[PDB]
């Protein structure tokens, strides 16, 4: 899997 | 009531499973499987929601994760679609500004976030108050 | 959502970054994506000298250009563009891949390179052509021009090279699928001659295109008929299954030649068991495709395989659907010397775990039994143990052969009933509810019980097979008839039911007409309802004998899977 | 749920009275 | 802060292989198994960080055979988050046997019963999130007395008003009605409304069959919306999310008073109307959010809102002033909200005071119908086209869905087709037009025509004697169709069979003509089909006696006489003696008219409410 | 294994 | 014809799908994922019929392979052209599966185009589609000619420094026998697989026990299959690289390399104790390898006891069937395995349903008798002959499907 | 796979010939 991160913006 | 709520990263690993239903291993993987073939094709000029089987989802992706509520047919809409982005904007604190890498790392802390939320088939606690509060409480004491 | 992030990419200035952005509008499009707005920032990569680039361009222009009519003119300087390239491989592509876009104005800038690639130099391209024809025919199948395109299609089997004269007879089979008036056309002694010819110089594909062909074709003398399965027989080998059968379709059509007649008729018989055999050595799939064609070929002629049933007894480890056809051919292969074999494999059969398996090898017995007397006695034997065996299931499944065999070898097995009542447990399966019934109403005489039974089944009447519904109307009114004095309260409900309730227009017709007979004239009431019926056939639950001929003729493809006619399955 | 079996054929002469048959007709009659 | 989980955990999702966590969690249910038996015993972080390993792998789909009682430990523990990993690891797993279904329900006893608002919290919540029988049984007089409002704190009433909707849903019998019902309802008139959400929700479900009871506080849901909206502008900070007064409690509130009808206290129908036309004037005030989670909360109340005022009935200036509101999210352009607006219009469509103006609603909807174009969106605009139809509408409405037919989805058809032979019987100023729209039927589905659709279509056929003979030419020129549909034929079959006669008269349907026809579909049916023909057979060995001659050649044939299926013998035997043995007078009288079908229920329509659910 | 031939 | 071809994952996610025909929509893609990958009830063919569209399929490693269409097909030909297509793949990419499908999600496509035309199967011959599909004018003009030409085996010329060649006398033995010793159904299905290194355009011709006598025997395309149908001569250019020249099936004098004796005798109601023996039947020179014994257990099976004397076995629930392993073992030879098993009365008192006892082997001998007694070549042009052409033949027999009553 | 006109083959039972044979 890869790098993920964040839900807003 | 609710089926179950999932949330399920664009590539389809189960990073949420909740079940108030007497389903098979076999018929929570096919849902689960199904759920996600529905809802990763879908753009945002068809409707969030659409039948399931005798039932029917509701869903919205934020960037990266496709959280579903299987509700009843007759369970209230827009209403449903709001209880995901004021579940979602409970996760936005508890994990300040949350992703999916800690939806893992938290993966036991999310499942207070919902019991808290919903029980049985049904909503509980809509306060992004009275649940932030029970939550880093029940957390600073132990 | 991230669409814009592609749009983009596909502008950047460093081409392999355009490319590999391609490549992910591919994969989006693939697993649904609905990348349907990106459709001009592709075309704009379609222009280029890059071949490995260009192919993906159209993998999507061939998807949303039909739902993009508009824009998809956009496309069609560069098609033409490459209809006309030095190198045949870019041409075969440009030309294979405008014949797939379907929107009218692009069909017409079409037909000006698909008339040049028709009369091309180079067979690769005719090979395309050829098959171009059939794509455009299933659009604006008039074009008249067009219907000069047939015009050059019929010409190119004459053609040199084998792959053309392949897709010549492919595309052109297919053409003929509009029948009006004055079709079909070709099927000459100069075709045939250079058809059977060429059987040999095209490929595995076209042998199967050639034969499923020639098998639409009537010839007239034996000489003739004889001199084109001489050339057909070599076919005994390879696409082990599509040629093979392709040929079996047509030397099966071939055999007007009456039964003895010739030392050839008698011959073809023998050739064609050997390589029916081998396509069960062949994968699962194959396998199942020919075990459903045997089926067929075992009706219209038991003279083939018909030694050979060693061959079809089922292995506990053949995959369940080459069992269940396995089982119901060696029922066709019973005879006088080898229900004995059969009678014990049938055994070993019904102690298997799949339930339709066991079920259709216990009817399998029954289907032995009324086939072969001399069976009746030993195979009713068979029976009790199965039934002893306290499996619900399987009592049912028996049950529905007990009524069958009674019907063939007319009540000497009485005993049986007693039996497997206390071996029942429950009678769930409407199947065998039937049977029960129609046990019940033939010997309402022999049974001090029958009212109760038959009372027992109204109580449940709407919710019952509207056969377990037409089972019980006619007995009732045989118990009736037979005890009028305790029961006129079961023809009062039954014939009621039957006639105010039911919306089943026929059991209603069925309600009336019994109701009609005992109320004006009870002496023809019982001459009609209790007429001594005939015995059933010893038969194997056959097949209609035009409806066969017909799949017979249709011996490679779907029909014989299904053992249907086209007609259930949709006109494109 | 209640199970029977099957006696023996006859071989020869006890009938069955039409009128018996006549009588019992007459009384039916068919309901809703 | 556990490292033995975030060191794990992190050699996963630094992972680039399927076949390497096969490695990797197969190594770690081989590291936990040395650690509880055998060497010393750890406890405190060491019953909690390798049982948090195994709730972990079993959310990666992986065998959990060796370890649970592990985890039993934790359950009558001392610490908040020493408990909480064993009351979500028997929630994601009740073990395997009913050996530890004693043992467990004995170390939820004593912590239930433990007077604590946090160990009630996980012991009445796993009550409520596994519903199991034995959690049920020995807990069922239990719940009725934690919840009377009193002296168990705010939200641990929220956890059994939750745990005994549960119950009453797995266990129903376990819980009949004793008086902590005028308690409950007391709830409604509380101060922390995270109980009265989880408390409007038990009063529903429960009280969903007589809230003329519970009616009392009905009511009171106003006064906690209107003095939270028309006067002031960004009122009580409590739940202002999105502008919107505290949205997902309103709709729980609306949805207890659909159960039964209007409040019929005058003054308590003066202030409902009140309050509603506070929702239609939320709705008369534009977007003071540009981003969608507004308009979403203001009409997940406005339709739940708008969802009562139909199932009331009663206030026709609420009813066709709502439609006319509707009637502006069809041409919205969220999809959305034009969805739920052919969802709910569907609904109004039949109540006297609305349908008027819902009915000249329809282009839009038509033309919907033929637009967005994504199954589900249109789907619903056809329920509605189904629901608008009337006697006007029809022919349009029936030609439509005919339209729709064809080229929509296989999964369904029926579906349509159940809706079109309903609506074309309940519609038809000429009758000519019902045979020929349920021949359409056949023709366009036939594969999805149903069972009772074409016995409806002989029931109303032999009950009008003006298209009887209509009826017969059409059916029999239908089956001369070369490749006609088996339902074609179960009904030409039926329909010549009684009205054959009126057609013998044209040269190219003589009695002859017909039979040999009907006997070139024969032999390519199923044996039901057939057995029907047999009656069409004998019935023609009536009508005409002309080919009484070939009928009896057929019934006599090995194929008929001798037939393995028993009706398809039972028959041609039967309709043999018949045809020989059998008077004349007997005969004709026997093979009468066939009588009128009774009007009666019509079994079309209790088969669409069967195909919901 | 292979064994050489003619 | 072939409207569809539709790949997907164990997760009935899509990996590639290529439509050839309008008569097919997303609707089918979705409309096999619903009612075949995560269908409810698993009984079925290979073939199904939706609403007027057949869904042909095949399944390799964990993958899905569909074949779609709206017509009466000639279902075969769907089947072998699947088949071809999935040769083609790991003879391209090694190995069929998810990470391999979406490694080479391009060459894929590229070949779904160029092996299907409106879905008339084209050249599927992976000796052609190499010439121009890469993992002047008069070198293209060939590159063509060639695919479409007799031969579409061989690239012309290119050939070896020493010209060479390899022969597999694969066999697999079926059988069914009775739990006396009796053999009921029992037949060799063997493959002659090739492995051609000769150079240029060389003309082959091959014999063997043609008269040991073959029931029946089926060649690949490069056999002159006429030539083969008035004289017996399986004259044939040869592909280059392995290829499968031809497979026969032999039903008679037969080396059944294995008796199975099981011997079962329960002791009252709980106790089972089963004593499996084999009987190796070859010369003793000679030892089989890689034998498998699937001894199937009761499904009220409590108990996992057994001692075995040679190899070495391992009770599998899930299986319910004992699987005993012997890492050699010699001809005509013996060897036993014992085992003891407790039966807690599941069900009511179903006397239980005993599968057979299956067998997986390998031996080093050709059990149908098949010997190869000549392999001719000859290259008109380049002149080269067997006196200067290497030659090998190997002979290998597994099992296929040993089955023994028990 | 080609290296320069000739093509190439994988193995290691290495080149074995006539074997103690003759040409007479």
């Amino acid at each position: 899997k890869s790098m993920e991160q964040k839900l807003i913006s | 009531m609710i089926r179950f709520i999932l949330i399920q990263n664009r590539a389809g690993k189960t990073r949420l499973a909740k079940w108030y239903m007497q389903f098979d291993d076999d018929e929570k993987q096919k849902l689960i499987e199904e759920v996600h073939a529905v809802v990763t094709v879908r753009d945002a000029k068809h409707t969030n929601f659409v039948e399931f089987r005798n039932f029917k989802i509701i869903y919205r992706r934020y960037a990266g994760l496709y959280f579903c509520i299987c509700v009843d047919v007759n369970d209230n809409n827009l209403a449903y679609l709001e209880a995901i982005h004021n579940f979602v904007e409970v996760l936005n604190e508890y994990f300040h500004n949350v992703c999916e890498l800690d939806l893992v790392f938290n993966f036991y802390k999310v499942y207070t976030v919902v019991d808290e939320m919903f029980l049985a088939g049904e909503i509980r606690e809509t306060s992004q108050t009275k649940v932030l509060k029970q939550l880093l409480m029940l957390q600073s004491l132990e | 959502g991230e669409i814009f992030e592609l749009k983009a990419e596909l502008n950047n200035e460093k081409k392999e970054k355009r490319k590999e952005a391609v490549k992910k509008v591919i994969a989006a499009m693939t697993v649904g994506k609905d990348v349907s707005s990106l459709f001009p920032d592709v075309v704009n990569c379609m222009q280029t000298d890059n071949l490995e680039l260009k192919k993906l361009v159209y993998l999507y222009l061939m998807n949303y250009a039909k739902s993009q009519p508009d824009m998809a003119i956009m496309a069609v300087n560069s098609f033409v563009k490459d209809c006309e390239d030095p190198n045949p491989l870019i041409r075969a592509l440009a030309v294979r891949t405008m014949g797939c876009i379907r929107v009218d104005k692009i069909t017409e800038y079409l037909c000006e390179p698909l008339r040049k690639c028709l009369k091309d130099e180079d067979p690769y391209v005719r090979k395309t052509a050829a098959v171009c024809v059939a794509k455009l025919h299933d659009i604006n199948a008039q074009m008249v021009e067009d219907q000069g395109f047939l015009d050059s299609l019929r010409d190119l089997i004459a053609d040199s090279n084998p792959m053309v004269v392949a897709n010549a007879v492919a595309a052109l089979s297919e053409i003929s699928e509009s029948h009006p008036n004055s079709n079909l056309l070709d099927l000459n002694p100069q075709n045939i001659n250079k058809l059977l010819t060429a059987l040999n110089e095209c490929t595995e594909w076209g042998q199967i295109f050639i034969l499923d062909c020639l098998s639409n074709y009537n010839p007239k003398d034996d000489r003739e008929a004889q001199s084109i399965c001489e050339r057909v027989t070599p076919r005994l080998s390879h696409a082990n299954s599509a040629v093979v059968l392709s040929a079996v379709k047509v030397l099966m059509k071939f055999l007007e030649l009456l039964p003895k007649d010739s030392d050839y008729y008698n011959m073809l018989l023998k050739k064609l068991a050997p390589p029916l055999v081998t396509l069960l050595s062949g994968e699962p799939e194959v396998q199942y495709v020919a075990l459903r064609n045997i089926n067929l070929i075992v009706q219209k002629r038991p003279e083939i395989l018909k030694q050979e049933i060693k061959v079809f007894f089922v292995k506990y480890n053949d995959p369940i659907y080459v069992k269940l056809e396995k089982l119901d051919i060696m029922i066709r292969l019973a005879s006088q010397a080898n229900i004995a074999q059969v009678l014990a494999e049938l055994k070993e059969y019904a102690t298997e775990v799949d339930v339709d398996f066991v079920r259709k090898a216990v009817r399998a017995i029954g289907r032995c039994a009324i086939k072969v007397e001399q069976s009746a006695e030993r195979c009713v034997s068979t029976l009790l143990d199965l039934i002893q065996t306290k499996v619900n299931y399987v009592v049912q499944e028996a049950i529905v052969v007990i009524r069958d065999i009674f019907r063939k070898y007319p009540n000497k097995y009485e005993s049986i009933i007693a039996t497997l009542c206390e071996n029942l447990d429950s009678l769930d399966e409407p199947d065998a509810r039937a049977a029960m019934i129609w046990i019940v109403g033939e010997y309402a005489e022999r049974i001090d019980n029958a009212d109760e039974l038959l009372e027992s089944f109204l109580e449940g009447f709407h919710d019952e097979s509207t056969q377990v519904q037409l089972t019980l109307l006619t007995a009732i009114v045989k118990l009736f008839l037979k005890k009028p004095s305790e029961t006129q309260e079961l023809v009062q409900q039954v014939l009621s039911l039957a006639t105010q309730d039911s919306d089943n227009p026929d059991l209603r017709d069925r309600g009336y007409i019994y109701w009609r007979l005992l109320s004006t004239d009870p002496v023809t009431a019982k001459e009609v309802v209790l007429s001594e019926k005939p015995l059933i056939s010893e038969e194997t639950d056959l097949i209609e004998p035009t409806l066969l001929d017909e799949l017979i003729c249709h011996i490679g493809s779907l029909a014989s899977v299904y053992h249907k006619p086209p007609n259930a399955f949709v006109e494109g | 749920i209640e199970i029977k079996p099957m006696h023996p054929n006859n071989s020869h002469h006890t009938m069955a009275s039409l009128d018996e048959l006549k009588v019992s007709i007459g009384n039916i009659t068919l309901s809703p | 802060g556990m490292r033995g989980l975030a060191v794990f955990i992190s050699d996963i999702r630094n992972c680039k292989s399927k076949e390497a966590e096969i490695k990797r969690i197969n190594k770690e249910l081989a590291n936990i198994r040395s650690k509880f038996k055998g060497d010393k015993a750890l406890d405190g972080y060491s019953k909690k960080k390798y049982v948090c390993k195994l709730l972990f792998i079993f959310l990666l789909g992986h065998d959990i055979d060796f370890g649970h009682m592990e985890a039993v430990n934790l359950l009558s523990s001392n610490r908040y988050t020493e408990k909480q990993i064993g009351y979500l690891f028997i929630s994601v797993l009740v073990n395997s046997n009913s050996e530890l279904i004693r043992l467990i329900n004995n170390a939820i006893k004593n912590d239930l019963a433990s007077r604590n608002p946090t160990f009630m919290g996980l012991a009445l919540h796993c009550i409520a999130n596994v519903g199991s029988r034995e959690m049920a049984e020995a807990f069922a007089g239990e719940i009725p007395k934690i919840l009377v409002a009193g002296d168990t704190m705010d939200s641990v009433k929220q956890s059994a008003a939750l745990c005994l909707l549960r119950l009453y849903r797995t266990s129903p019998d376990l819980v009949p009605m004793g008086d902590w019902t005028s308690r409950v309802v007391h709830l409604l008139n509380d101060q922390h409304l995270g109980v009265v959400t989880a408390a409007t929700s038990l009063i529903t479900t429960l009280a969903q069959k007589n809230p003329e009871e519970f009616k009392t506080s009905v009511s009171l849901a106003v006064s906690r919306l209107s003095r939270i909206v028309t006067s002031a502008s960004t009122d009580l900070q409590d739940y202002t999310y999105y502008f919107v007064p505290a949205p997902w409690l309103s709709v729980k509130l609306l949805r207890l008073l659909q159960c039964y009808p209007p409040p019929e206290d005058p003054a308590v129908r003066g202030r409902l109307t009140e309050c509603l036309e506070t929702i239609l004037n939320k709705a008369q005030e534009p977007p003071k959010s540009k981003k969608v989670q507004h308009s979403n909360a203001k009409n997940a109340v406005l339709f739940e809102a708008i969802s009562l005022i139909i199932h009331h009935d009663s206030e026709p200036n609420l009813l066709v002033r709502a439609c006319n509101q509707l009637g502006q999210f069809l041409q919205h352009r969220e999809t959305n909200l034009r969805y739920l607006a052919l969802e709910s219009m569907c609904t109004l469509a039949s109540s006297e005071f609305s349908h008027e103006a819902v009915k000249t609603h329809i282009e839009t909807v038509i033309n919907a119908l033929k637009t967005e174009r994504d199954v589900s969106v249109r789907q619903r605009a056809v329920d509605l086209l189904y629901a608008m139809c009337d006697r006007s509408n029809a022919q349009q409405i029936v030609a439509e869905m005919l339209s729709y037919l064809e080229t929509a989805d296989y999964s369904i058809r029926e579906e349509i087709v159940l809706k079109v032979a309903i609506l074309a019987e309940k519609y038809a100023v000429d009758y000519t037009w019902y045979v020929d729209t349920i021949l359409n039927l056949i023709r366009i589905a036939g594969d999805y025509v149903s069972e009772e659709v074409w016995y409806r279509v002989i029931q109303i056929v032999i009950n009008r004697d003006d298209v009887q003979g209509y009826a017969a030419k059409t059916v029999f020129e239908a089956l001369q169709a070369p490749a006609c549909h088996e339902n074609l034929v179960k009904v030409g079959g039926y329909i010549l069979g009684e009205f054959g006669n009126l057609i013998a008269g044209d040269p190219r349907s003589s009695p002859l003509i017909q039979f040999n026809l009907l006997h070139s579909k024969f032999h390519l049916c199923s044996v039901p089909t057939r057995a029907l023909l047999l009656s069409t057979y004998i019935k023609f060995v009536n009508l005409f006696p002309e080919v009484k001659a070939t009928i009896q050649d057929v019934l006599r044939s090995d194929s008929q006489l001798k037939n393995a299926d028993v009706e398809l013998q039972q028959r041609a035997v039967e309709y043999l003696r018949l045809s020989t043995v059998a008077s004349t007078d007997i005969l004709a009288t026997v093979l009468e008219e066939m009588p009128p079908f009774p009007e009666r229920e019509s079994s079309i329509l209790a088969k669409l409410k069967k195909k919901k659910g | 294994d292979y064994q050489r031939l003619n």
